């Protein structure tokens, strides 16, 4: 029995998607509701939008955009061509917002239902869709990310901790460079890391949720996963004790590294996916590694939270849309009987109201 | 000049 | 080895 449920939702090539457009710079998946692909049909650029609730009926539209990102919840698309940004409500056939940057945007992403983050060579901006807001600079980029391909930007729930992630080659490996910025302290911290997420976690004995920062890295010391509280604990809270655990890479995966992370706050579990298709699960509280295995023979380049199961959904270069979530009926006996960790099993059972620890 | 057009 | 999906 497996502590996870692993599903294939879609094979994009069955919708006529050219596998040449299945990659990081042409396919976006900002949430589990839509996938968006830029393709050139003949001389014409277009965008194909796949509604994950109705995948046999993709919308195709001509565009002149070098990047397209759908809103996480609504058919509202952000498109850019160089310095020109335009936000369109597709169903209303209207341009909601336009802005012209004074720098190219090398990465952008919806960080919430209504804010787009924009990364230039020099800085990171947030652009709210409310009212007449223009982009606001959040911080300047740290020099440790200079030259990196930017691959992710995330925030905590309150948008007080901001995390920029780049990668580059140093000594013939892929090295991750992160910039963690505190909005309240206005201080950046450079961190070596490949994939990360924030999460809200309420410790036993605390009245308030802690904000945790979880990041995985393959460094010189090998693979490591860290879980720490960021910021000053809310008044009355105990601090969350820092965790650090190994991230295993097998000897035949010598150039693999972590590419994606999502955290289930329903199960307090960390899903970590590596570039070459390995899935790891860790307990958010303790960092204990629950499971590893390989789920994709092709590289995975984009993930989102899989809302329904509180898992992780993603796309590989073949165009499979795959998800992993916790198998709620199996996870506790797995931990008890295969990992032989009754302490963790029992803890997770009562912590997240899962069945199976009636017998340990 | 819209960068998204009708179908 | 590898998991295969439902």
């Amino acid at each position: 029995i497996l502590p996870i449920r692993f599903q294939e939702h879609l094979q994009l090539q069955n919708l006529g998607i050219n596998p040449a457009n299945i990659g990081f710079s042409t396919l976006t998946m900002e949430s589990d509701k839509f996938i968006c692909i830029r393709e050139k049909v003949g001389e014409q650029a277009q965008v194909v939008i796949i509604d994950m609730n109705d995948p046999s009926n993709p919308i195709r539209r001509p565009i002149s955009a070098d990047s397209a990102i759908m809103n996480p919840a609504s058919k509202v698309i952000a498109l850019k061509a160089g310095k020109t940004l335009q936000i369109f409500n597709i169903e209303m056939k209207s341009k909601m917002k336009a802005h012209t940057m004074t720098d190219d945007v090398t990465f952008w992403k919806w960080i919430s239902l209504n804010t787009v983050a924009l990364v230039t060579d020099n800085a990171v901006y947030h652009w709210s869709m409310e009212g007449e807001s223009q982009p606001v600079k959040m911080f300047d980029r740290h020099s440790s990310l200079a030259g990196c391909q930017i691959i992710n930007y995330r925030t905590d729930a309150k948008q007080k901790w901001l995390l920029l992630t780049g990668i580059s080659a140093q000594q013939n490996r892929v090295v991750g460079a992160m910039q963690l910025y505190s909005v309240d302290r206005k201080v950046s911290q450079p961190i070596e890391g490949h994939a990360a997420s924030f999460a809200q976690f309420k410790m036993e004995g605390n009245a308030e949720e802690s904000t945790l920062f979880c990041f995985a890295v393959r460094g010189q010391a090998g693979g490591k996963l860290h879980i720490i509280e960021v910021g000053t604990p809310p008044t009355g809270n105990q601090p969350f004790p820092k965790k650090a655990v190994d991230v295993f890479f097998p000897p035949e995966a010598q150039n693999d590294f972590p590419v994606a992370m999502q955290i289930s706050e329903k199960h307090d579990v960390v899903f970590l996916i590596t570039k070459y298709g390995y899935i790891h699960l860790y307990d958010l509280e303790t960092g204990t590694c629950i499971y590893m295995n390989r789920i994709s023979g092709e590289t995975i380049f984009v993930t989102a939270p899989h809302e329904a199961t509180a898992g992780i959904i993603g796309v590989n270069r073949k165009g499979q849309v795959l998800s992993v979530c916790v198998e709620e009926e199996n996870i506790i006996p797995y931990i008890t009987n295969v990992l032989q960790n009754p302490d963790l099993a029992l803890r997770m059972a009562v912590r997240n109201n899962l069945a199976g620890a009636e017998e340990l | 000049s819209d960068i998204l057009f009708p179908a």
